[PDB]
RNA sequence: GGCAAAAUAACCCUGUAACUUUGGGAGAAAGGGGGCUUUUAAGCAACUGAAAAGAGAGAGUAGCGACUGUUUAAUAAAAACAU
RNA sequence: UGUUUACAGCUUAAAGAUUAUUUUGUACAAUAUUAGGUAAUUAUUUCUAAAACUGUUUAAUAAUAUUAUUUUUAGUAAAAUAAGCCUAGAUGUUUAGUUGAAUUUAGAGAUUGUUCAACCACAUACGGGUAUGAAAACUACCCUAUCUUUUUGACAGCAGUGA
RNA sequence: AGAAUUAACAAAUGAGUAAAUUCUAGGAGAAGCUCUGGCUAAUACAUGUGCCAGCAGCCGCGGUAAUACAUGAGGAGCAAGCGUUACCCACAUUGACUGGGUGUAUUAAAUACAUAGGUGAUUACAAAUACUACUUUAAAAGUCAAUUAAAAACCUAAUAUAGUAGUUUUUUUGUAAAUGAUAAUUAAAUAUAAGGAUAGGAGAUUUAUAGAACAACGAUUAAAUGUAGUUACACUAUAGAGCUUGCCAUAAACUAAGGUGCUUUCCUAUAUUUAAUUAUAGCUGAUGUAUGAAAGUACGGGGAUCGAUAAGGAUUAGUUUCCCUAGUAGUCCGUACUGUAAAAGAUGAAUACUUCAUGAAUUAAAUAUUCAGGGAUAGCUAACGCAAAGUAUUCUACUCGGGGAGUAUA
RNA sequence: AGUAUCCAAUCUAGUAUUGGUAAUUUGAGUGAAGUUGACACAAGGUACUGGUAGGGGAACCUGUUGGUGGAAUA
């Protein structure tokens, strides 16, 4: 291996273009829809990157409804979709330019959701418990 | 391997030795022999039983010293040598020709003086 | 086989070992044909033969032997000579000599039928063995060593190896391991 | 159209690429030197030094023809002719 | 030409502690899609230079008549002789600060070499060089070079700012 | 939660701070996050959606009947964390000292000699070492099983190295007025489809010459193309050429492999047996040396047979091709290169020991055993299967999923 | 002081070696319900295949040696 110089070298690395990163930012060129393989149908939305490293790149999008478009900031989680080919990285919302998805309140975390007024009952101690 | 300074040159192969450190005298040179443990026999009975070239050779280095110098100067110890080596027995079976020119030369007189 | 290489290693232009002395293999062609013209074979004497007649002796003389038979007499010649006890037929001494003579016939052989690829790979055998046997004489009786290479005509190169590990190798010394 | 002119210019030394039919290319290119002294000097040299004269400019890359050669005396010497 | 057992401070020599420098062995990553490398190079001897000089006797050394001899460092901007040295992954290329040790682990081991500590290295530059001192270049000093603001300066010192 | 006091790091001087003490209120006043098909503990509950929208760590859900999507309820678990990603370790015998595998599971490279190196016979004797107990060095920090059941701490053990004592229950190194497995040599005997060379024989095929005045022969599932019509084919006789080496022939034949077979002689080589001799010189083995079917390449020669390419004949077919006629290169030898394969026993080399039957062979009152696969079994193995692929010991090598790929590049 | 030697940075040129970039060209994997034909696994309808040589709409065909990872014939 050659991307790769730390560690076991023997290891075929779980994402590549990312790298030993845990996350990296890019900006989108170009949306895009990507049919599964034969066994499931379905249109599945991507988004193209291009990274600071200047490195091509496709991705997916979990949430239901997307705010993406073309000239869009970005930061990838680095997991992937598995009935897609190439898609074996994906995006993180709840950044810089995604929105939380909407009449959601369940999965909180994945989807960047904060936390309703209603359920929170009580502040943190450090002002007016 | 190591390179070991012996004072009287009295060791050969077979000798199984002792050694021990010493400063550097030289460089590669950093032991000594103490002791042999076992010898090994010596080549010493059959050994026992083991000039006007001297003009030849004499001028056969004044000859390249006058070129060499003029030619090609110091500039490497490795062309200091490997010309030297290699010039002589260039030389020297000219030179040799040069004293077996003597042997007929002094015969051609006689031959000619006595008939 | 062996070659003169000082490193553990063994390269391509190292150059194989001398097998004889300048000029060794004519002279000892010479001897041959002295005893071929004046001998008879091994087991034969001329004392024996005194008596007998002149066509018994032709027969029996080693002119119109074979080189199978010319050998067996040069071998019988050289183990009472280099012989540490009577009866001796496998001490080192003799060991080598026998090699010597079949060199004397494989090179003529090699020579001649160049193509015959099984004895080129004898040869390397029989310089190899003979490599060893004439290391292991030296480091037994050094002055018979001596006495075998003259006749034979054979140059004396120790061995680069020094006799280190046949002769008293022991208790190898100590080191220490670290990171 | 750098045509013409200018420049290079012989000898000795160091050194010398791609390509190659392994002969060559190649004098490749590039650079240096030539005196007097007394001592071999970690000395001198007061425009110009084989003192004047004389003798190659070099490299990179396409097309045609293999090469030396031959030819239209008196406008064409070449990719043509021959081999 | 007051006293140096009145106090402080300084000089000189010796004994010893400690420190700086110099020396060796083994351990110490991949790679042959790198195998020949080295040329004052390898060994001895000599010469030169610095180390306080001369003598007396003794010891010891080789011959033996008793005279002569007795050491260490550096230099190829000293020379000669003989030809060797490394190649038992030399050289060359790439990567990398090494270690105690940290994470893990039943144990062996594997991966990393952050915090602290030891040693080495760097202090804008793989740069050149000097004085003092027992020991230096780290905010020393001189020169070149790069960048920058004042002919200063280089925050890999703390805090802090930008990217 | 709130408030207060003191000790100690300075019995002169504190920046700052008790894992210390007392007092009052009041009586948990600190909870989220993931999941609900299986691995995985938790619902065959409800609605809509209909291979769409979407979940997804892995398997995989969704096609009108969705405990897997989305809505809602209920329910489970972890807990100042829960969850996701990236890298590392363990679980893994997933990199093999402890501790693997290599006949068939993309793993022994074609093969042998051999260097460095590793490794290794008997007895007797010395010496040293291992093992046991004590002791030396290996900075502290950190780790560490600290112990009289004790937190804010100072395990002294392990491992490695030098050294002492005990020499008894291990091993190593080496020497002997030494013995003497193995490997080798000599003498004798026996065997070899092992290799090269010299000489000579044999066989069919083919050409030519001669003879004889026949008209068809040869090919094919069949047919045509094609050969001849004055004998060509065919038969007989004589000679010559290139190639090849019948029955013997078989598992029990040989050799490192490739591979090899008519007879005679010389040289070379291997193996079996006894006696004598030398007395571990042996076994293994990167680098390296040497060999290496066939096709193919250059030069030269030779040139009968078979026979790529291309041509023709046909057929069936619509093409190309399998069949047929004729036949070039080549096929054979010499000099040299080339250096690959399903290079095979798909099984690295060597030693010791080991089953029953069937069977091959010496031939033994000098000397007693060797061999085979065409059977089965112990034992081993995933199974098929092997008398080694079994039990035991010594050395070397390869192996970190597949595609990409035995390819690119240099 | 200073002459003369030794030496560094910067600059010039070409060569050697290794990387970056490009008109243009080419290969591979992957996806999908495509067209043409039928190579392969059975004797795959002419047994497959390795090494090699030549030929060639494609998958492929033929010679020469080898192997079974092929059946079948008493
Ligand atoms: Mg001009
Ligand atoms: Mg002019
Ligand atoms: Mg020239
Ligand atoms: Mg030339
Ligand atoms: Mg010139
Ligand atoms: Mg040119
Ligand atoms: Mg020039
Ligand atoms: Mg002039
Ligand atoms: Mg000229
Ligand atoms: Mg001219
Ligand atoms: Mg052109
Ligand atoms: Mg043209
Ligand atoms: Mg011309
Ligand atoms: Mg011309
Ligand atoms: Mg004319
Ligand atoms: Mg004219
Ligand atoms: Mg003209
Ligand atoms: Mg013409
Ligand atoms: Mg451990
Ligand atoms: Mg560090
Ligand atoms: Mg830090
Ligand atoms: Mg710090
Ligand atoms: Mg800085
Ligand atoms: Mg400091
Ligand atoms: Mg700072
Ligand atoms: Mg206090
Ligand atoms: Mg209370
Ligand atoms: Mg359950
Ligand atoms: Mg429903
Ligand atoms: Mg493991
Ligand atoms: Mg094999
Ligand atoms: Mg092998
Ligand atoms: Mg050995
Ligand atoms: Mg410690
Ligand atoms: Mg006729
Ligand atoms: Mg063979
Ligand atoms: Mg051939
Ligand atoms: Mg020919
Ligand atoms: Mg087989
Ligand atoms: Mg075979
Ligand atoms: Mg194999
Ligand atoms: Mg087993
Ligand atoms: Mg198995
Ligand atoms: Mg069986
Ligand atoms: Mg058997
Ligand atoms: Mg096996
Ligand atoms: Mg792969
Ligand atoms: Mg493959
Ligand atoms: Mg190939
Ligand atoms: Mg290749
Ligand atoms: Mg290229
Ligand atoms: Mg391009
Ligand atoms: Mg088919
Ligand atoms: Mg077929
Ligand atoms: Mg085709
Ligand atoms: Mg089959």
């Amino acid at each position: 291996c050659i991307n790769k110089k730390k560690g076991n070298l023997h290891r075929k690395l779980r994402a590549r273009i990312l790298g030993i990163n845990p996350q990296k930012k890019g900006v989108v060129m170009k949306a895009r829809i990507v049919t599964p393989r034969k066994p499931n149908s379905a249109r599945r939305p991507v988004a193209k990157v291009i990274l600071v490293n200047k490195k091509r790149l496709t991705a997916h999008i979990p949430g239901i409804g997307h705010n993406i478009r073309r000239h869009s900031s970005v930061l990838v989680r680095g997991g992937g979709c598995r009935d897609l080919p190439g898609v074996r990285y994906t995006c993180v919302r709840g950044v810089y330019d995604f929105s939380k998805v909407l009449n959601r309140f369940n999965r909180r975390s994945r989807y960047g959701i904060p936390k309703p007024d209603e359920e929170k009952k009580k502040l943190r101690r450090k002002f007016r418990v | 391997k190591y390179q070991v300074h012996d004072s009287e040159n009295f060791c050969v192969t077979g000798d199984k030795v002792v050694i021990k450190s010493m400063l550097p005298i030289s460089t590669m040179k950093h032991y000594y022999v103490r002791n042999i443990v076992k010898p090994f026999p010596r080549d010493t009975y059959y050994k026992e039983g083991q000039e006007q070239l001297k003009k030849e050779y004499q001028r056969l280095y004044q000859e390249f010293y006058e070129r060499e110098q003029q030619r090609t100067e110091i500039k490497n110890k490795k062309d200091e040598v490997t010309l030297k080596s290699a010039l002589k027995a260039k030389a020297l079976t000219r030179a040799m020709a040069n004293l077996r020119k003597v042997e007929s030369t002094q015969k051609k007189k006689d031959k000619v003086v006595a008939a | 086989l062996m070659t003169m290489s000082k490193s553990g290693r063994q390269f391509a232009r190292d150059k194989p070992l001398e097998e004889f002395i300048p000029k060794g293999l004519e002279k000892l062609k010479q001897k041959e044909q002295v005893t071929i013209n004046t001998n008879y074979k091994a087991g034969f004497t001329s004392e024996e033969l005194e008596p007998y007649n002149e066509m018994v002796k032709r027969a029996l003389k080693l002119n119109n032997a074979s080189p199978f038979e010319i050998t067996q007499f040069k071998v019988q010649q050289a183990i009472q000579k280099f012989k540490v006890s009577p009866r001796d037929t496998g001490s080192a001494a003799i060991q080598v000599a026998v090699r010597t003579e079949k060199l004397i016939k494989m090179i003529k052989h090699c020579q001649e039928n160049r193509q015959d690829k099984y004895a080129g790979r004898a040869l390397v055998r029989l310089l190899e063995q003979r490599r060893k046997w004439l290391d292991y004489l030296r480091f037994t009786d050094y002055h018979r060593y001596k006495w075998i290479c003259e006749e034979f005509c054979i140059p004396d190169q120790p061995p680069l190896n020094g006799h280190h590990k046949a002769n008293f190798r022991g208790e190898p010394n100590r080191q220490v391991k670290t990171i």
